[PDB]
C-alpha cells in the first residue's frame, strides 16, 4: 500500500495527508474497528485516478 | 471541458446522443440518472465516521472510468427534487461551476479533487424546473423536433 | 460596464484559450451588439459564452 | 475582523472576490462550500468517544491554513437547509457571533 | 510531543489540559484501542494554530 501511494499521482498535499494516515495505521493493532475505517479510506484514495 | 445541456421534447435523440459523442471521440463513458434523486448525500458522500459511509456518485463514477477526462451524462437534470427531504440541486452548484470545480470536495474524501477535465452533458425536457443559479452555469443547445421530411 | 469588462478581461481570455493569438479581433460596436441583442442578464457568463 | 455577506444576481463576481481579497492582503485563503449541507456534524464534530470521530470543517480549515487570521469564504450560505431533522444554520450562530 | 506542547502557543488552561492528557498517555500500553484516541487528540491539539 505504501508502494501504491508512491506510484499513482498524486498532489503533494494529499500525498502528505495519506502518508500521515498510513503512519497512524501502522502503529495500531489490526482488526480493530478503527483500523478498518483507516484502511477503506486509503483504498479509496489510491483507487481514484490522479 | 464543456458543460452542455440538451433541451427538447421526448423521443428526440438526447440520451442516445451522449454515447455516440463519447464513441466518436474515443473517450470513456458513464451515465448517472438523476431522475427522482432526492437527497444531497448522493452528490457528496458521508463523513467516514458513520458505519456504512462511502463517496457520492461522482467519485464512484470517476473510479469506474479509469481516466481523468471521461464523458459523463447527467440524465434528466430537471426531474430532480428540491423539497423538504433533501436538496441535491444546491449540491450541484459545486460540481458544475466552470471556474471552481477543480477543487470539488466530497464528504468522504476530505481532499479537493479536480473535475475540470470531464465532459459533462446533461439532458432535460424543459428549462423551467431548473434553479436559476444552476441554469446559468450550463450552455444550452436546443433540439427542436422533426418535420415530416 | 459590460463593455469595459468584455474588452479588458473576457475577450483576451477566450482568445488565449482557443489558440488564436492575434489572428482574430472584435471591434467595440461588435461587443455592444453582442451585449444588446444576444443577452438578457445581470452577470457576465452569457457574454463570455458568446 | 469583519464579517460580510455579498448579495447579488447570479453572474456577478461574488465567489471570485475571495482569492482577490486574500491575494491583495498577502493572507492565506480557504474555501468552504455550504449549500445543501444538512449535517450539523459538519460545523462541529463528534465527541471522540465515537469510532471515527474528527472535528468540523472550521477546525479542519484552520489546520490547513497555517495562521490564525486567514480569509475564509463561506460559499452559498443561503442554501443550507433547516427543518426538524438537519439544522446546521443554528450551529453557525456560534461561529459568526461578533463578540462571543 | 512534550516539546511541541510547550513550544507552540498555547493558553494555560489548554496547556494544563494537554499536559495532563499526555501524562495519562505515558501510562497506557503501546497498542491499544485507548491509546490511539489520546494520541490522535494530542496531534489535533498540537497541529491547530495558536
Ligand atoms: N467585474 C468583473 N471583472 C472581471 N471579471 C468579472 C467581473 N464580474 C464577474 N467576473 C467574472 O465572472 C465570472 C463569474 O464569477 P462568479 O463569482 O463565479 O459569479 P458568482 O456570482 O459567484 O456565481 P453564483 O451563481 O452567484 S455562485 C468569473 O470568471 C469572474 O472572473
Amino acid at each position: 500500500l505504501r508502494k501504491k501511494i508512491e506510484e499513482v499521482g498524486m498532489p503533494e498535499a494529499v500525498k502528505t495527508k495519506a502518508l500521515k494516515e498510513l503512519d497512524r495505521l501502522e502503529r495500531m493493532q489490526q482488526g480493530s474497528p478503527e483500523a478498518t475505517v483507516a484502511r477503506t479510506y486509503l483504498d479509496w484514495l489510491t483507487e481514484v485516478p490522479w | 471541458a464543456p458543460i452542455l445541456v440538451l433541451v427538447g421534447p421526448p423521443g428526440v435523440g438526447k440520451t442516445s446522443l451522449g454515447r455516440s459523442i463519447a464513441r466518436s471521440m474515443n473517450r470513456k463513458f458513464h451515465r448517472i440518472s438523476l431522475g427522482g434523486v432526492r437527497d444531497e448525500a448522493e452528490i457528496r458522500g458521508h463523513r467516514r465516521t458513520y458505519i456504512g459511509a462511502m463517496p457520492g456518485k461522482l467519485i464512484h463514477a470517476m473510479k469506474q472510468v479509469g481516466v481523468i477526462n471521461p464523458v459523463i451524462l447527467l440524465d434528466e437534470i430537471d426531474k430532480m427534487s428540491s423539497d423538504w427531504r433533501g436538496d441535491p440541486a444546491s449540491a450541484m452548484l459545486e460540481v458544475l461551476d466552470p471556474e471552481q470545480n477543480n477543487t470539488f470536495t466530497d464528504h468522504y474524501l476530505d481532499v479537493p479533487y479536480d473535475l475540470s477535465k470531464v465532459f459533462f452533458i446533461t439532458t432535460a425536457n424543459t428549462l423551467q424546473t431548473i434553479p436559476r443559479p444552476l441554469l446559468d452555469r450550463m450552455e444550452v443547445i436546443e433540439i427542436p423536433g422533426y418535420t415530416n421530411m | 460596464e459590460k463593455q469595459a469588462i468584455a474588452r479588458q478581461y473576457l475577450w483576451p481570455k477566450q482568445v488565449r484559450e482557443s489558440g488564436m493569438e492575434g489572428r482574430i479581433e472584435v471591434t467595440d460596436a461588435a461587443i455592444l451588439r453582442v451585449i444588446s441583442e444576444y443577452t438578457r442578464e445581470a452577470g457576465v457568463r452569457g457574454l463570455e459564452r458568446e
